[PDB]
């Protein structure tokens, strides 16, 4: 008994292009694929299916074992809706992530949907067609499959939910955030009560690490304003030039006084003292930027956009918003390379999108799209992937965080 | 037989109801010949009134042709052919290849009996009052849309068991040849490949025999294959005296195939001919750069050199070289300083640009063209030092990584030129600059500029405090462009004013750029 979904009216399937593998990740792709053949989970397709969606072998965190990835980003794209958020969630003190991909794979497909499924193993220097497979089974990282499986996941869920209701679980793609507040030791242990719990029913490794979230210690990064002793005729000026940017958010914010101290093409090492009027402007300036703009709110029906901002020596920023300066958030990271690193920023960024809004933002890289699809997959863990698009990020805003 | 693939027509459509040409009786007369042939052969069947549809035939002794675009524009898409082909470098050598012509084997192959209806043609009749014979077929008729595809598919199927059966042996199916190297002894091989043309057989697959198989080297699209190493096919250079843009145009091609072999093949004084270029026939005189060009390229092909093949066994090594501004040269090679593959690589992407970024996207080229042909990135030897490369590492917006690489010194060495101050200079004058400027020592500037566009205008100003500034030098400007663009210090680029500030930048002592609004 298979669910027919269908594709978004009109809508065709995907014929999206497959980035070239490393003979390593082939090799671990053939490995898999072989054996979820075996098993009848996919199975070789013919020339009459036109269809493509790319693959990738990620590695397991605390695992010699790889893991098939599909960008099904497309797919699930021109995929029907189908027809919730616990915002406690991110309260909760420790959230585990755990990988249930495998639940999908005892459900058949619609038989018609099962072409769109379509994925190829590409060969070195082309020297062989490239391995052709489609789904018989829900497709971890299909957005249908959770919704297919939601019924079945319910129930398996319900006894644990009523058993230990101090407790927050939810679902994701192919994840499960569960989140409490017991003490770290406990906590644990109550997850690995789930796992065996999961067993019970059918085939649950650790996403990340298998360490916890600690939403409850997220905290939004405020606008900073250089605090010194002395200052220089220079100082004010990139000063006033930040105030200025910060103003078009806290519309609250004055330079007058400060603007004033910049009468005169001064020496830029000049020492400026500054003048109470002025003094006091800065403070009020500064006690402004202490939190957040008020009236931004979460709307659930656009798009939740996520930048990031290379600071060097290791650091990054990063602030999600949906509306220009409106920022739901903004936080920094820390390490490893650049690219290594700003993945995992990705990743860390995308999780908390989800754990408090449940979706994942649209991220807007700083790299050479040629590089990011080079490495990318080489640090990359999660279970999901977030929609991308590579920029230029504007020397200014850089020094505004 | 071979399973069949089905086939449907797309979305909505209906099969092909086309009108057959009027056919001369000579031509009606070899049709028929050749239709019954293919019938008493089970290629093609009589069919009745029942079928609407019908495709254009008409005949080419005689031969026969089927007109299949409307067909084709009525069916599906199909996972085509590759598009991409392997490139020698990415081999690994062979003792014995064999090339095989599998004979027509659309038609060896079978056609989705439910399809076979769209594929109906007519055969009219000589006289006047009476009907034209109805066929279809029953096989993958030639100039068909699904004909390759399926056919390179089944051919796998085919090919498949053999293979795992035989796995000293490699295999590659291009279109209807089919390439067969191993490692094995002379006899052996020949015998394996009479092994390989029956299992063939045992489906019908005739391919042509021992004495009519073609062997290297192989002229294989702008190649010349041997066993053992491979290359460009022969390049010849005109020796004209005049010389047309599409000459040149020419030539400057056939050129660039050239580089990915022969090393220190230059084309800058060659495209430089073609600026102001009003016609393809118009004739260009070479200047005297050019003629050296012309002259230095000649002979370096004068020289047979060839590459070698991918020995999987042993490492990838890829070695850069600046060869001009812009230009950069390398060679990947798995045993010293013989290569599998050799290339340029001039792509400046943005208006301006450093040698350590320019670099760093050869590298990325590189990685790309490694992976695709190798399957792994080759360690690399550049003329860059790590901390120099490092330095404008973390202190550029963009994120970015180099793989494994080890220093090489070769000059040159890419190097940049200046660093501006990361703090305002003391003692040092103070220019604002917006086209002019004014100091905190109380000199100013003005200048009239004509022709220049808003920004233009900015890198002046800032030109001209450069200018005017002592060794050290301290400038604000309102211009967030302008900033950017020195902030990133490029050390080249299409502007000229822009390389103007360069020099002048390379010659200062200390330079301190900031911005106010
Ligand atoms: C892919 C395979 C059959 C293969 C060769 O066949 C090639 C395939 C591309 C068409 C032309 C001939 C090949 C040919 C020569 Cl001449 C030398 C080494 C080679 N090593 C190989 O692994």
């Amino acid at each position: 008994e298979t669910v027919p979904v269908k594709l978004k009216p009109g809508m065709d399937g995907p014929k999206v292009k497959q980035w070239p593998l490393t003979e390593e990740k082939i090799k671990a792709l053939v490995e898999i694929c072989t054996e979820m053949e075996k098993e009848g989970k996919i199975s070789k397709i013919g020339p009459e299916n036109p269809y493509n969606t790319p693959v990738f072998a990620i590695k397991k965190k605390d695992s010699t074992k790889w893991r098939k990835l599909v960008d099904f980003r497309e797919l699930n794209k021109r995929t029907q809706d189908f027809w919730p958020h616990p915002a406690g969630l991110k309260k909760k003190k420790s959230v585990t992530v755990l990988d249930v991909g495998d639940a999908y794979f005892s459900v058949p497909l619609d038989e018609d949907f099962r072409k769109y499924t379509a994925f190829t193993i590409p060969s070195i220097n082309n020297e062989t067609p490239g391995i052709r497979y489609q789904y018989n089974v829900l497709p971890q990282g299909w957005k249908g499959s959770p919704a297919i499986f939601q019924s079945s996941m319910t129930k398996i869920l319900e006894p644990f939910r009523k058993q230990n209701p101090d407790i927050v679980i939810y679902q994701y793609m192919d994840d499960l955030y569960v989140g409490s507040d017991l003490e770290i030791g406990q906590h644990r242990t109550k997850i690995e009560e789930l796992r065996q719990h999961l067993l019970r029913w059918g085939l649950p490794p650790f996403l990340w690490m298998g360490y916890e979230l600690h939403p409850d210690k997220w905290t939004v990064q405020p606008i900073v304003l250089p605090e010194k002793d002395s200052w220089t005729v220079n100082d004010i000026q990139k000063l006033v030039g930040k105030l200025n940017w910060a103003s078009q958010i806290y519309p609250g914010i004055k330079v007058r006084q400060l603007c004033k101290l910049l009468r005169g093409t001064k020496a830029l090492t000049e020492v400026i003292p500054l003048t109470e009027e002025a003094e006091l402007e800065l403070a009020e300036n500064r006690e402004i930027l202490k939190e957040p703009v008020h009236g931004v709110y979460y709307d659930p029906s656009k798009d939740l956009i996520a930048e990031i901002q290379k600071q060097g020596q290791g650091q990054w920023t990063y602030q999600i918003y949906q509306e220009p300066f409106k920022n739901l958030k903004t936080g920094k990271y820390a390490r490893t390379n650049d690219v290594k690193q700003l993945t995992e920023a990705v990743q860390k960024i995308t999780t908390e999108s989800i754990v408090i809004w449940g979706k994942t933002p649209k991220f807007k890289l700083p790299i050479q799209k040629e590089t990011w699809e080079t490495w990318w997959t080489e640090y990359w863990q999660a279970t999901w992937i977030p929609e991308w698009e590579f920029v230029n990020t504007p020397p200014l805003v850089k020094l505004w965080y | 037989p071979i399973e069949t693939v089905p086939v449907k027509l797309k979305p909505g459509m209906d099969g092909p109801k086309v009108k057959q040409w009027p056919l001369t009786e000579e031509k009606i007369k070899a049709l028929v010949e050749i239709c019954t042939e293919m019938e008493k052969e089970g290629k093609i069947s009589k069919i009745g009134p029942e079928n609407p549809y019908n495709t254009p035939v008409f005949a080419i002794k005689w031969r026969k042709l089927v007109d299949f675009r409307e067909l084709n524009k009525r069916t599906q898409d199909f996972w085509e052919v590759q598009l991409g082909i392997p490139h020698p470098a990415g081999l690994k050598k062979k003792k014995s290849v064999t090339v095989l012509d599998v004979g027509d084997a659309y038609f060896s192959v079978p056609l989705d009996e439910d399809f076979r209806k769209y594929t109906a043609f007519t055969i009219p009749s000589i006289n006047n009052e009476t009907p034209g014979i109805r066929y279809q077929y029953n096989v993958l008729p030639q100039g068909w849309k699904g004909s390759p595809a399926i056919f390179q598919s089944s051919m796998t199927k085919i090919l498949e068991p053999f293979r795992k059966q035989n796995p000293d042996i490699v295999i590659y199916q291009y279109m209807d040849d089919l390439y067969v190297g191993s490692d094995l002894e002379i006899g052996q091989h020949r015998t394996k490949i009479e092994e390989l043309r029956q299992h063939l057989l045992r489906w019908g697959l005739t391919t042509p025999d021992k004495k009519h198989q073609k062997e290297p080297p192989f002229l294989w699209m702008g190649y010349e294959l041997h066993p053992d190493k491979w290359t460009v096919q022969p390049i010849v250079l005109p020796e004209k005296d005049s010389w047309t843009v599409n000459d040149i145009q020419k030539l400057v091609g056939k050129l660039n195939w050239a580089s990915q072999i022969y090393p220190g093949i230059k084309v800058r004084q060659l495209c430089k001919l073609l600026r102001g270029t009003k016609a393809l026939t118009e004739v260009i005189p070479l200047t005297e750069e050019a003629e050296l060009e012309l002259a230095e390229n000649r002979e370096i092909l004068k020289e047979p050199v060839h590459g070698v093949y991918y020995d999987p066994s042993k490492d990838l090594i890829a070695e850069i070289q600046k060869q001009g501004q812009g230009q950069w040269t390398y060679q990947i090679y798995q045993e010293p300083f013989k290569n599998l593959k050799t290339g340029k690589y001039a792509r400046m992407r943005g208006a301006h640009t450093n040698d350590v970024k320019q670099l760093t996207e050869a590298v990325q080229k590189i990685t790309t063209e490694s992976i695709v042909i190798w399957g792994k990135t080759p360690k690399f030897k550049l003329p860059i030092q790590k901390e120099t490369w490092e330095t404008w590492w973390t202190e550029y917006w963009q994120a970015t990584w180099i793989p494994e690489w080890e220093f090489v010194n070769t000059p040159p060495l890419v190097k940049l030129w200046y660093q501006l101050e990361k703090e305002p200079i003391v003692g040092a004058e103070t220019f604002y600059v917006d086209a002019g400027y004014v100091t905190n020592r109380g000199r100013q500037k003005v200048v009239t500029l004509t022709d220049t566009t808003n920004q233009k205008t900015e890198l002046q100003a800032i030109y001209l405090a450069l200018q005017d500034s002592g060794l050290e030098v301290n400038i604000v400007t309102d211009s967030q462009y302008a900033l950017g663009i020195i902030q990133a210090q490029p050390d080249q680029s299409e502007s000229e004013l822009v390389n103007q500030i360069i020099e002048q930048l390379i010659k200062k002592e200390k330079v301190y750029l900031a911005w106010v609004p």
